[PDB]
């Protein structure tokens, strides 16, 4: 041959043979003969404790606070609801600029809030104003794309994921994008933040997932495996995992430090797209979200189900865990959020 | 399209040179931090409704 | 407490109620179509920016138009899934850009999430397109040699002064995307064609009524009638 | 004999596929919101309850009292009777509100969404339940239609009862089928034009089966029984009980068909499947 192209895309091939070689190097055993001393969880029935109404559409994004008791949901009626979880009460009902909104956020100071959406535009809301009513405080432009996902680091810290197939961190005050992820072909559509900020994953629609390192701007590890587009993804509580979902109904269980696939969480009688995935406090138990209305709770080590939660009235459109694995939240497109434990 | 091959190949070239663990030992750590945290799960085994926010 | 109680429920419902009562519409085309002119238009005259919020006969409609500019727009469309039709609007005037509508078209028209959504199609710059016509300049056969054995169909129903050759040029696009809306077939979803002009002011009209018909086709194949 | 246990067995047959299929109905809805989310499935509701009620109440002690040939409960038929002409009564009726209803949803679909309120469909519930149940006990425990058990009305009270139960409901449903079968071949001969056009009859069979289906049943089932219930009294050209009482049972099977009819949407077929699996 001789165009340095054509050379480009063997020495590529080659690169993907010796990733495959360098994948199977490690790829000793199977999570399954690992496990498969160990007891199952056995039946694990919760039942709706709570159910918070208000919402005029579907909802699309929910998001538990440090205390474990606040919440804040996302309604395609223009709202932004905060709920008091124990009570069922509103403490504040925002309206909102944009009514498709698409992702929300909590600070973990409770101070802060966020919302995002067609408007490719990040707003933040103060929560802790002195006067009046919770209103605009910031926002963050420069995407050319929607914004699906954000998730704060401090107050002042928050990673968005947009449309224009990149990831960006912003100085919430100066709304700079002070660092640029960039290498995906398709929409990212969700990040996850590590437990302790340093890394976060996002999943594409080039039917890969990137795990980025924050505070160098480069990404470290790409893996692909499903067979389309990847809608979900989650952090393992310990920081060295975590899961996907995608739309050909099949959930993976990925780790960073093997650099592979581990664990492929399907059933054939599964066929519905997946919209939401969360970890238990200890991670033994992985949740996921299908649109038939249902969730699936899989056992995060032996990959069989161990429950099932049949308590929405349309398609699931958001899950979440507290931090201290009190409850689950489950938002879906009935206009209802309901608690479970 | 010169430039995205240049920009595939080193970032192939840089996710290729990371060193990788036994399959075994990322399950035996995910064993133990799932063991030593499993009693303290209230979703796994629930907890008495006395100390449930939503059941007392 | 108990009135409390009493008072949300009932303002809750009759909210509920309300959004459930209100047709989303999707606006969908390429650029240069005049997308945001006609949405500045129905602002103005019955009530430009990206959302539009109007009201014919105590009906609610809320129009959209979404500018983000991408080829498979899934994510950004398919949370769109419930809206109750799509207005498709086409640039008639450019005449090379016209292959690309209609490829757009057929990815529309075929997509695994809009298999049930039906489309109003919006064949905008009519006037341009009679500009055009009567110039003789750029003729469609040169880029669609198929208009040149084209036949005027027999059902038009030009308007009073219509040039023959306006009228089969405007009659040629409807059908050239009426070929690609009839493919597909299934009955689930349906394409409405309309000849627009940003400054048509019965724009209203001719979407609440072919949002009439798109519910009276969902009720009907729902009762296996139709 | 041969004939007597046969019809024993079919009847009893009968009664169960009734039971059957009306109860699952009733459980589908209980059981799965999403179909109780809606408002149309609330006559059905109403439908599938008037039927068991048919079942469980009106039909058995026929069977029996057809087979022994004697009435054993004695004192009590003369409820029995204000039952039959209850049950049988509130079916026909909830008919004719579930054919209104559809007419109001394909006549004019934006006022449908917006007036019809489940106040307005408990409305109509009521309408027909409350017309029932006044029309039927109240003269039987007045004894307004007397002038084994003795099951010959009267020749005013078989007027009455039947114009209101069956010939107000035919008239209606009638009406309104035909409504909508003038609307759904104004849509067809529009797609047709438009399909042509593009390209350049079996989709209205299609409407023909479904209406004939729905509407051909409940006359064929219900009719002939009603206009012996007419003549008879009247002609104390006559019929015997034996054929009064046959048509009465075709009367009782539209009882039995009305689930197969009018609960068999898709979405329906599923949650059956689902229940029994
Ligand atoms: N003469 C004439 N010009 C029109 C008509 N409709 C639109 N235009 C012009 O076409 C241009 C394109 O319309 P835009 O406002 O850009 O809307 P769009 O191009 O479809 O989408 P955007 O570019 O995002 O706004 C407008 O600036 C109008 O001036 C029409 O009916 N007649
Ligand atoms: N099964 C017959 C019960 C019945 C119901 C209504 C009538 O009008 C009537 O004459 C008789």
């Amino acid at each position: 041959s001789g165009s340095e192209l054509d050379q480009l895309r063997q020495e590529a091939e080659q690169l993907k043979n010796q990733i495959r070689d360098a994948r199977k190097a490690c790829a000793d055993a199977t999570l399954s003969q690992i496990t498969n001393n160990i007891d199952p969880v056995g039946r694990i029935q919760m039942r709706t404790r709570r159910t918070l109404r208000g919402h005029l559409a579907k909802i699309y994004a929910m998001h538990w606070g440090t205390d474990s008791r606040l919440l804040v949901s996302a309604s395609q009626d223009g709202k932004l609801i905060i709920w008091d979880s124990y009570t069922t009460n509103k403490v504040h009902a925002i309206p909102l600029r944009s009514s498709w909104v698409m992702t929300c956020a909590y600070a973990p100071s409770g101070n802060y809030v966020a919302c995002g959406g067609l408007d490719n535009i990040c707003s933040i809301y103060n929560l802790k104003t002195r006067e009046g009513n919770v209103r605009v405080s910031r926002e963050l432009a420069g995407h050319t794309g929607y914004l699906s996902c954000c998730r704060f680091l401090d107050d002042n810290q928050i990673v968005t994921s947009s449309g224009d197939t990149t990831c960006a961190l912003w100085d919430i005050e100066t709304g700079q994008q002070t660092t640029t992820f960039t290498g995906h072909t398709g929409d990212v559509m969700s990040l996850s933040l590590a437990p302790d900020t340093r890394l976060f994953v996002s999943g594409a629609c080039d039917a890969s997932a990137k795990l980025w390192d924050v505070r160098e701007g480069m990404c470290r590890q790409t893996f692909t495996g499903h067979e389309s587009d990847i809608n979900a993804i989650c952090f393992f509580p310990n920081g060295n995992a975590f899961a996907t979902g995608s739309d050909d109904a099949t959930c993976r269980l990925f780790d960073l430090r093997a650099d592979q696939e581990l664990m492929t969480y399907s059933h054939d009688n599964i066929i519905c797209g997946i919209t939401s995935v969360s970890f238990s406090k200890s991670g033994r138990l992985l949740l996921a979200g299908y649109d038939d209305f249902n969730c699936n709770v899989w056992d995060a080590l032996k990959a069989d189900r161990a429950g099932v939660l049949a308590g929405h009235d349309n398609r699931v459109s958001c899950l979440g865990v507290t931090d201290d694995g009190m409850a689950v939240a489950t938002g879906s497109w009935d206009s209802f959020l309901k608690i479970w434990n | 399209s010169i430039a995205q091959a240049r920009k595939l190949v080193e970032q192939l070239k840089m996710e290729a040179n990371i060193d990788r663990i036994k399959v075994s030992k990322a399950a035996a750590d995910l064993m133990a931090y799932c063991e030593a945290h499993a009693k303290e799960d209230p979703l796994l085994t629930p907890v008495p409704a006395s100390e449930n926010p939503f059941r007392e | 407490q108990r009135e409390a109680n009493k008072k949300i429920e009932k303002q809750l419902q009759k909210d509920k109620q309300v959004y459930r009562a209100t047709h989303r519409l999707l606006l969908l085309g390429a650029d240069n179509s005049g997308k945001s002119t006609i949405v500045k238009q129905m602002r103005i005259l019955h009530g430009g920016i990206f959302e539009t919020k109007f009201q014919v006969d105590k009906v609610n409609f809320h129009m959209f138009d979404v500018g983000g500019q991408r080829d498979e727009r899934r994510k950004w469309i398919q949370c769109f899934n419930d809206v109750t039709a799509i207005i498709f609007v086409v640039d008639s005037s450019d005449y090379n850009r016209l292959q690309e509508a209609l490829n757009l078209f057929k990815s529309i028209w075929n997509n695994r999430w809009l298999r049930t959504i039906s489309v109003i199609l919006f064949l905008n710059k009519q006037d341009l397109l009679a500009e055009k016509v009567l110039a003789g300049k750029s003729k469609i056969e040169d880029y669609f040699p198929e208009f040149a054995r084209y036949t005027t169909p027999e059902d038009a129903t030009p308007e009073p002064g219509e040039d023959p050759r306006v009228t089969r040029a405007k009659y040629f696009i409807r059908d050239e995307f009426l070929r690609i809306s009839t493919a597909s077939g299934d009955g689930r979803h349906y394409c409405y064609p309309h000849f627009t002009c940003a400054v048509d002011t019965e724009n209203a009209r001719r979407i609440f009524n072919d949002c009439r018909d798109i519910i009276q086709r969902m009720h009907l194949r729902q009762y296996e009638l139709l | 004999f041969s004939v007597r246990i046969l019809t024993a067995c079919f009847l009893s047959l009968l009664i169960l596929s009734t039971l059957l299929g009306n109860t699952l109905v009733c459980a589908a809805v209980i059981r799965f919101r999403h179909l109780r989310s809606k408002v149309t499935n609330f006559f059905v509701i109403s439908l599938a309850v008037s039927d068991l009620l048919v079942a469980v109440l009106v039909m058995p002690w026929k069977a029996v009292a057809e087979i022994a040939g004697f009435w054993p409960f004695g004192s009590f038929c003369n409820i029995w009777v204000a039952f039959d002409i209850m049950c049988s009564t509130a079916s026909i009726l909830n008919l004719c509100v579930i054919s209104v209803d559809r007419y109001w949803a394909i006549s004019s679909p934006f006022r449908y969404e917006r007036k019809m309120t489940p106040k307005a469909a408990f409305i109509l519930i009521s309408v027909a339940w409350t017309l029932s149940v006044l029309i039927s006990f109240i003269p039987v425990q007045l004894s307004w239609h007397k002038a084994n058990c003795d099951s010959s009305l009267s020749r005013t009270y078989a007027i009455s009862s039947s114009v209101i139960s069956f010939y107000i409901p035919v008239a209606i449903m009638i009406v309104t089928y035909t409504r909508i079968y003038r609307i759904a071949q104004k849509q067809i001969r529009r797609i047709a034009a438009l399909e042509r056009a593009a390209v350049h009859f079996k989709r209205e069979t299609k409407v023909l089966k479904t209406l004939s289906v729905i509407m051909g049943v409940f006359v064929c089932c219900w009719l002939p029984f009603f206009i012996l219930n007419c003549i008879l009294p009247f002609c104390g050209f006559c019929i015997d009980s034996n054929t009064f009482d046959v048509f009465v049972w075709f009367g009782w099977a539209n009882s039995s068909l009305n689930p197969i009819i009018y609960a068999f949407n898709a979405d329906f077929r599923k949650a059956f499947s689902t229940l029994l699996g």
